[PDB]
């Protein structure tokens, strides 16, 4: 792991091996690749918290691939969820 | 044998010591003036100075722990009449209570192993069913012989009653008048949610408890425990349950209202430090927003708003709102959300909701009834949580109707009611609010109107005493001056070390202003001078007649904002523990408010 | 296979520890096979099965195995499926006295003594009560001195535990049960051990008495007290301020 990422820029072959399912694009694909590792939060001595972890927001027409690569991702994160709203789902995004 | 684990374990009561002062000796000596007859326990202290009861009361703790009990009394009776002889019948068994942090162990990770043993965990709460009783002492008389007798039970709350002293069987009526019983309750348990799989439900576990361990828990207070993997009752079968021997919470997780109000000595003299000094006031709006920037003005409210204000009754009812409230009002940036993000930090015990109500949380009390019996029960409130507290809110503009009206008659009474089908309610909010604004596309309001951002042009000018245009048009150097102010929080943590020796300096930390808050807002008893009286009258009547030209140009004005900087100067002299008030405020004072008659004409 | 080597290794209370648990075992495994051996509660499952298992190998003895009803039943079954001493002239056994001695859980030596002085001479008797009352409490007594040369609360519990033991109210009589006894077996050599082995010699050590009969000033009446009696009494009072 440490052997190849010091040794000349990891990031390319990163979104080059994401997610094969569609040839699709490398932008959003990228976009998400931050959205993956999650960043650092702080707090200045706890308080004025930061958020380290990174949000997305897709859209577009449904005649390309949108309910895909984040099926994927939930096959290949760690703790990671396919919930869903109404009608085929696993829980109701909510607690109870 | 058992008595040389006796007298190994009685040496452990009045022949330890660390830190060259008796422990648990003097402890004992308090609890009994308490009247309590338990006490605490480490059992970390036990393996240093004795390893003959460990590994035993580990594997056989059941065989081990009434004599502890019953040594743990016998200390007791030499005490008693000793301190009988010294100053100035009936002495139960003592509750043995104790406590660990060896580790923890989760309920996933179990098995049918190392059952009967004292295991180590973590996990949350649901249950506070009832106080179930047991026995302890009940006399029986025979209906026949009139055979009086007696029975004590001890630990288990094994036999049963006597088949016989003809009289036949089940010849013995139990005595209530003359008998003594205790408590328990039956209390649940169930594990961390974000350490589960992703697929299924949860498992819970009951367990039970007994006189002074009860009552201590109410739920959704994350604890840890210690007990005894006991049990009682497919093909052959009996239920999994543990007994408590140890319990131990968060001292005060979800913001209690009986809360702590008598305070340490200690700190009174630094809390009068800080009355005395007169920066007092400007050490406050230092530090309040430490790794914030500008907006000094609005900075300069929340300490005036923090501590409240003029609780005065009168002999109708119609009290004041000791309180006052308040309404951000601006576009992105500008940080409008993170100070409210930060506020329940340096607050007690107040509260923060999104708007139309959070998930799963009522923006007012939304009743409904029992799972059980059917019956009536106030549940909630994110405005009666909050009583004799702040309330923080952002997006203000998409609320549902029925919501807005009761958060809308808050504001000027704090005093919601509801009277549905077969409950009637009072329930008091008493509380302080801030909102926060979502301008539509932002910042052509002041080229427009007041409002023009909703359609709640009513309630704005009138139920609020703090409304701010809050926005610079993008000066290029303020711009960088707030870049670099804020730069190097992410790491060189330079501006947290500024606020550490500042704080070596004249600031204060989150806490220690928190105290003071508490205690100020507990303790006062401000007034104004008759002679403050008269300079903001001549201030209002030149406001009205000035703004009556101004606004009858065809471009609000209020006996509200009359009856407001009343108590806004009240709460910043208030801050120097004023029972009084002059003009070194009241200047401050409109110097102030002019924000808002100047947001006012536009 | 514990509960196994529990009954069997249950028969004292070479070959024969090895050959029994593996004759139980196979035997077990024969009678719960087929379909044929049912309604059997392994609350008892493991006793005729050792009797049995006695008689193959290669000796067998009758008594102390199967030391009821079923007991027969299934024997059948799988082997076809394959005051006190006014009272006059009383009659004792092997396990009556066993039991009487083993109520103070003393030793089964002393007891086997005790039936030896009994089958060889109780012979020439008129109530065997008052023989055997007074040779156990002359075992007590010598192996329990240790006790109640620390605790005198001990001489009132045991006296009254046989006095209704044997049920009576009047006691001189138990005092004749003891000096007469001690009259009697008061020179056989093994007697004479158990003086050597548990030192009462009246109730005191050789060392001292020889001292304090010969003609001596020497001699240690103990009215002081030791030293650490005094370096443990001290300790009560060093807490006084409680
Ligand atoms: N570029 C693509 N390559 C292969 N399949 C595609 C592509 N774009 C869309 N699809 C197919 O069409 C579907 C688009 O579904 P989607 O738009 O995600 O439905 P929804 O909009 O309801 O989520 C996908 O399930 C995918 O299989
Ligand atoms: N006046 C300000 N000075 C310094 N940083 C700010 C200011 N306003 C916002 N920020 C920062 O910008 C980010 C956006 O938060 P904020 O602007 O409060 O939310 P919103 O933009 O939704 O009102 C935060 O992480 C905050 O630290
Ligand atoms: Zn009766």
């Amino acid at each position: 792991f440490r052997k190849i990422s010091r040794d000349r820029g990891i990031i390319d072959k990163i979104i080059s091996s994401m997610a094969p399912s569609i040839y699709g694009h490398r932008d959003i694909k990228t976009a998400v690749a931050c959205s993956l590792f999650g960043g650092v939060p702080k707090n200045v001595n706890g308080k004025h918290s930061i958020r380290g972890d990174i949000n997305v927001l897709l859209l577009g027409d449904p005649g390309t691939a949108k309910s895909q690569i984040l099926k994927y991702v939930e096959k290949t994160a760690h703790r990671a969820v396919f919930a869903t709203g109404q009608g085929a789902s696993a829980v109701g995004l909510t607690a109870s | 044998d058992n008595t040389e684990i006796i007298k190994s374990f009685k040496n452990f009561i009045l022949e330890f010591r660390l830190d060259s002062q008796f422990i648990y000796r003097d402890q004992l000596r308090n609890n009994i003036l308490v009247k309590n007859y338990s006490l605490t326990v480490n059992m970390e202290h036990l393996i240093g100075y004795n390893e003959d009861i460990y590994k035993k009361l580990s594997d056989e703790p059941s065989d081990i722990i009434p004599l502890f009990e019953t040594a743990i009394t016998q200390v007791a009776k030499r005490i008693s009449i000793l301190s009988r002889a010294q100053s100035a019948n009936s002495l139960p068994t003592f509750q043995l209570i104790l406590n660990s942090n060896a580790n923890q162990i989760p309920l996933r990770d179990l098995d049918s192993e190392h059952v009967s043993k004292i295991v180590r965990l973590s996990g949350i709460i649901i249950s506070t069913s009832v106080l179930s009783s047991r026995a302890t002492y009940l006399s029986i008389m025979c209906r026949n012989c009139r055979h009086t007798t007696s029975i004590t039970i001890n630990n288990f709350n094994t036999v049963s009653l006597p088949r016989s002293c003809n009289c036949g069987p089940d010849p013995y009526i139990i005595i209530h008048e003359s008998s003594k019983f205790i408590d328990q309750q039956f209390l649940k348990l169930q594990e961390i949610p974000e350490l589960v799989p992703v697929g299924e439900m949860p498992r819970n576990l009951t367990m039970t408890c007994d006189r002074y361990l009860t009552n201590k828990v109410i739920p959704g207070t994350r604890v840890t425990i210690v007990g005894i993997y006991s049990i009682y009752n497919g093909v052959a079968i009996r239920t999994p349950y543990i007994k408590i021997l140890g319990i131990q919470s968060d001292v005060e997780t979800s913001s209690i209202w009986n809360s702590v109000t008598m305070f340490t000595e200690e700190e009174e003299e630094e809390f009068l430090q800080l009355s005395r000094n007169p920066k007092l006031y400007e050490i406050l709006t230092n530090s309040i927003a430490p790794s914030i920037f500008g907006n000094e003005d609005i900075k300069k409210a929340i300490v005036c708003l923090l501590m409240g204000g003029s609780k005065k009754i009168l002999p109708d009812g119609m009290r004041l709102r000791g309180d006052i409230n308040v309404l951000l009002l601006g576009d992105p940036g500008t940080a409008k959300s993170q100070l409210l993000k930060f506020v329940e930090k340096v607050s007690p015990i107040a509260v923060y909701t999104s708007g139309k109500g959070s998930s799963a949380a009522g923006l007012t009390a939304s009743v409904q009834r029992d799972p059980m019996t059917r019956e009536f029960y106030l549940e909630g409130g994110a405005m009666v949580l909050a009583d004799g507290g702040v309330v923080c809110i952002d997006e203000f503009d998409k609320m549902r109707d029925e919501d807005r009206v009761a958060i809308h008659e808050a504001m000027e009474q704090q005093t919601i009611s509801i009277a549905k089908a077969g409950i009637t309610t009072v329930l008091n909010s008493r509380t302080s609010v801030l909102a926060a604004a979502n301008p539509i596309y932002g910042r052509y309001d002041d080229l427009k109107s007041p409002g023009d951002n909703i359609d709640f042009q009513t309630t704005i000018l009138s139920r609020f005493d703090m409304i701010f245009i809050v926005k610079d048009d993008h000066n290029e150097e303020r711009d960088i001056s707030i870049a670099n102010h804020v730069i190097n929080i992410h790491t060189g943590n330079a501006n947290a070390m500024q606020n550490q020796q500042e704080e070596n300096g004249s600031e204060i930390s989150i806490e220690k202003m928190k105290r003071y808050i508490t205690y100020c807002r507990l303790k006062c008893a401000p007034r104004l001078s008759p002679q403050a009286a008269e300079k903001l009258s001549s201030n209002f009547v030149t406001i009205r007649k000035q703004l009556l030209i101004n606004e009858l140009e065809s471009t609000p004005i209020t006996i509200r904002q009359l009856e407001a900087i009343i108590r806004i100067t009240e709460s910043l002299a208030k801050l120097e523990l004023s029972p009084i008030a002059q003009e070194r405020h009241v200047d401050e004072a409109i110097r102030l408010f002019q924000a808002s008659t100047m947001d006012a004409a536009s | 296979q514990h509960c196994v080597a529990e009954v069997l290794r249950l028969d004292p209370q070479s070959g024969y520890l090895k050959k029994l648990t593996n004759a139980t075992s196979i035997l077990y495994n024969t009678s719960l096979n087929k379909v044929m051996l049912k309604q059997d509660e392994e609350v008892a499952r493991c006793h005729i099965c050792a009797y049995i298992a006695s008689q193959k190998m290669n000796e067998k003895h009758m008594p102390d195995l199967c030391y009821p009803k079923k007991a027969k039943h299934l024997m059948n079954l799988f082997r076809q499926s394959l005051s006190l001493l006014v009272k006059k002239y009383c009659k004792m056994t092997t396990e009556e006295i066993i039991r009487l001695c083993n109520d103070f859980e003393l030793p089964r030596e002393v007891a086997y003594k005790i039936v030896d002085e009994y089958n060889i001479n109780a012979s020439r008797l008129v109530c065997p009560w008052q023989l055997v009352c007074g040779l156990v409490l002359n075992c007590t007594f010598i192996v329990f001195n240790e006790r109640r040369r620390k605790d005198p609360r001990i001489d009132h519990f045991i006296v009254s535990k046989m006095c209704s033991l044997m049920l009576t109210s009047k006691v001189d009589d138990v005092i004749e049960c003891v000096k007469l006894v001690k009259e009697l077996i008061i020179g056989e050599k093994w007697f004479r051990d158990l003086q050597i082995r548990y030192d009462d010699f009246d109730g005191i050590r050789y060392d001292e008495i020889i001292f304090r009969k010969l003609g001596s000033m020497l001699q240690t009446t103990n009215i002081l007290v030791t030293d650490d009696q005094y370096n443990i009494w001290k300790k009560r009072i060093e807490m006084d301020l409680a």
